[PDB]
């Protein structure tokens, strides 16, 4: 459960973000296909290569979600109910690959935004980025 | 197994690293954002906020003794399970922690260096130092 | 999530454990005594050997828990409130072991309700216990 | 490790599994509980209730394989890694499975134990199907 002080840090974090959050989703998908390239088995038709514009577009899709899902921090099940068919019946993407991702985005964040990245909002950055990982994972049958 | 060219830009970022800081950093992250981890510290004093876990001494002196294990490890990256058999015992007879716990402070690690170089944490690097965290957790496990 | 089939299969098999709930806890704690070891060091001050009393009364207390939550399925975050105060605040209790617990439960029961515990209900029955394990954990600090 | 009483419990409840039966209905219940699962075997049809998963001819085929399987590690309990070994290749460089979904199936198999054996399944026999069934997820992963 996210706490009145987690929904500020996490508000405060990604609205830093900013304009910048198309480019740290393409960051954080190179950064985990690379750490972690068996996640590279759901990407089987995408050009998955530096500078790669597959991924510089997915990055951005990505990315879109959690603004939409920071947005929508109280009623995310809602907002995420489409992310969540996919990715659960149509992707059978297993949940450990969501902290796989979840890892990658919070060290591109502390990568990007070094005086944000105190540890309350690293704190409070996990909680979310679980919570949204929750929501994606909550169907699959 | 790591490659050369990752032995290599692995070695030449621990170089650029503060030993007096970054393992109390990682270890008092840990304690803030797994807060369970905190039952096993407890003779350490107070943990009760972000800001009392960040400036105990008790936490920034241990910090010193678990990045100084890392350090031994990346000078042994070869041998890895040798290097840290007798820690392996002492994390389980004494006191079980859990194998998973390894792995979250591992990450920890990785996103405080992260966080200290910057632009200079590239994927590659990153890359790398996954092989490395991974290797002293498993090899830490009994 | 649960689903309301899920609801429906996890109130009839539990309504079948019926008067044998603090039976039934209490041999989960045994299971999870015997074959997680580890687990017995929340338990310092308990006489943890076969046929102990101390383990037979909170096999009770552990079973009148989870009848109040599925009672209460849809709003367990507010019936398990004291409970996610004590496991995670005072106890400080490694979320691995909410997974032990839960698979020793699932083992009773499937050694106890042989004709209940059908694949569906199974499915059923691992969702609500992790749904339980979420509310004991979603605190902390 | 196991000991001697251990092994012995676990050699006599063995000898009463249907080997025709017993690993359909385990991997069955895995695909059903943990539906994930379901996409490496996208070739074995239709997997889209719980009554097709376990009505599949295909399933219950491959069930008889990994109880088979099972059954050679139950033989050769002392030396898990080099039974596995094979096998730990074929699960991770042909087609990944995250090792954890190895401790998924295992546990999966304890309960379709206790299921078919009901009292039998002692809290002490548990005890040495879980040291078990850790051993081969442990030898099968890469
Ligand atoms: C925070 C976690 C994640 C978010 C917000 C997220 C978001 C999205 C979004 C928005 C889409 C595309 C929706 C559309 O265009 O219709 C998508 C597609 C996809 N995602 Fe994710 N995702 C996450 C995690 C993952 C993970 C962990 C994997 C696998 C390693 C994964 C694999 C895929 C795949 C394979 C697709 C389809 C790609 C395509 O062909 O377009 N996702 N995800
Ligand atoms: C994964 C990398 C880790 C390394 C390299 C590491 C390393 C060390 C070292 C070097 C010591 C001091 C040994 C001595 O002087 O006798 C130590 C002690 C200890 N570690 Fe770890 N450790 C790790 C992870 C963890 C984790 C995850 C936990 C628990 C959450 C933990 C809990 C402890 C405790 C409780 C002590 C004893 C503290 C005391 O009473 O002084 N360690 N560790
Ligand atoms: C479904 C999961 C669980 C439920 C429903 C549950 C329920 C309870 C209940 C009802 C109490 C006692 C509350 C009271 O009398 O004030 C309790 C206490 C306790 N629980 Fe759990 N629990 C669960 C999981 C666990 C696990 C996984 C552990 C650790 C391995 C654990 C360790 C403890 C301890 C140490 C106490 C305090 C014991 C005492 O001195 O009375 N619990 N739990
Ligand atoms: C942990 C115990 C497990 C054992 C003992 C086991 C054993 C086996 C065996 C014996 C085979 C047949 C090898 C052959 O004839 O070439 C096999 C194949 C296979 N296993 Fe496993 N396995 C295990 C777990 C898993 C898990 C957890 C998954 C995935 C969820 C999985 C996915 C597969 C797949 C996809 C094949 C190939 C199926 C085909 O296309 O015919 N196995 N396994």
């Amino acid at each position: 459960v996210l706490s009145p002080a987690d929904k500020t840090n996490v508000k405060a974090a990604w609205g830093k973000v900013g304009a910048h959050a198309g480019e740290y989703g393409a960051e954080a998908l190179e950064r985990m296909f690379l750490s972690f390239p068996t996640t590279k088995t759901y990407f089987p038709h995408f050009d998955l290569s530096h500078g790669s514009a597959q991924v510089k577009g997915h990055g951005k899709k990505v990315a879109d979600a959690l603004t939409n899902a920071v947005a929508h921090v109280d009623d995310m099940p809602n907002a995420l109910s489409a992310l969540s068919d996919l990715h659960a019946h149509k992707l059978r993407v297993d949940p450990v690959n969501f902290k796989l991702l979840s890892h990658c985005l919070l060290v591109t964040l502390a990568a990007h935004l070094p005086a944000e990245f105190t540890p309350a909002v690293h704190a409070s950055l996990d909680k979310f980025l679980a919570s949204v990982s929750t929501v994606l994972t909550s169907k699959y049958r | 197994h790591l490659t050369p060219e990752e032995k290599s830009a692995v070695t030449a970022l621990w170089g650029k690293v503060n030993v007096d800081e970054v393992g109390g950093e990682a270890l008092g992250r840990l304690l803030v954002v797994y807060p369970w981890t905190q039952r096993f510290f407890e003779s350490f004093g107070d943990l009760s906020t972000p800001d009392a876990v960040m400036g105990n001494p008790k936490v920034k002196a241990h910090g010193k003794k678990v990045l100084g294990a890392f350090s031994d490890g990346l000078a042994h990256l070869d041998n890895l399970k040798g290097t840290f058999a007798t820690l392996s015992e002492l994390h389980c007879d004494k006191l079980h922690v859990d194998p998973e716990n390894f792995r979250l402070l591992g990450n920890v690690l990785v996103c405080v260096l992260a966080h200290h170089f910057g632009k200079e944490f590239t994927p590659p690097v990153q890359a790398a130092y996954q092989k490395v965290v991974a290797g002293v957790a498993n090899a830490l496990a009994h």
